């Protein structure tokens, strides 16, 4: 049984909002709304479906992606250790819009592919509990 | 002291290629070009404004190749709500580092791509 608006599946109540916020904001506010509650997570083709065809109800655009539970989380601008030529890592200069460390999904890919995204990007997102 | 269709700094030597190739294709055509070369590797803003001030010189606007890639394919991943990670649909395997003649700041892009490079290795 989920509240009024949240759709089940297997056991569990998703939601799609269409309001826009920030990967760690959507995350909060996922907490917030049941107990329980976090961005999605797709562990199966089945769900996979299920969401893809939830966010599609709701989301029309492809201005934006839609955020989804998985995310690195490392602090670091990227995880490997050295250059090619074998040394270290001792300096950087990343553009902060672009290391990508969060996941979301695309309207071009039926909200499908997990497509890497800079974290901070206001997007819509869904809840699962 | 280089090899003179390349470009000495601080005591490395610097080539680029206009012949697209993607990330790995790029790293090993560069091993074959000179003993100890590699795709460039960054340790400076100087040597960073260098090289791209050479890339652009040469082959003007483009994207270029830098020696950094399958960079997060090693972070943590995880589900905020604690899953464990078995599914999966990624759309691109891995991503690797690249940087426009026109500035040095780091950029993300597919592997698979196709781009300009750099080469280098020490004199
Ligand atoms: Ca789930
Ligand atoms: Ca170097």
């Amino acid at each position: 049984d989920c509240s009024s608006s949240w759709s089940s599946y297997e056991g569990h109540c998703y939601k799609a909002f269409k309001q826009s916020k920030t990967w760690a904001d959507a995350e909060s506010f996922c907490t917030k709304q049941v107990n329980g509650g976090h961005l999605v997570s797709i562990e199966s083709s089945g769900e996979a479906d299920f969401v893809a065809h939830l966010i599609a109800q709701k989301i029309k655009s492809a201005k934006i992606h839609v955020w989804i539970g998985l995310r690195a989380q490392n602090k670091e601008k990227q995880c490997s250790i050295e250059w090619s030529d074998g040394s270290s890592i001792s300096y950087e200069n990343w553009i902060e819009e672009e290391s990508k460390k969060c996941l979301g999904v695309h309207k071009a890919t039926g909200f499908r592919k997990w497509e890497n995204f800079y974290c901070e990007q206001r997007d819509p997102f869904v809840c699962e509990a | 002291d280089c090899p003179s269709d390349w470009s000495s700094y601080e005591g490395h030597c610097y080539k680029p290629f206009n012949e697209p190739k993607n990330w790995a294709d790029a790293e090993n055509f560069c091993t074959q070009q000179h003993t100890g070369s590699h795709l460039v590797s960054f340790q400076s803003t100087e040597e960073a404004d260098f090289v791209v001030k050479l890339a652009f010189q040469t082959f003007d606007y483009g994207i270029f190749w830098m020696g950094l890639s399958k960079i997060w394919n090693q972070c943590n991943w995880q589900w905020s709500n604690a899953a464990m990670l078995k599914y999966t649909d990624w759309a691109e395997e891995s991503y690797c580092v690249y940087f426009k003649s026109t500035n040095n700041k780091w950029r993300s892009i597919t592997c698979r791509m196709i781009a300009n490079f750099v080469c280098e290795f020490q004199a």
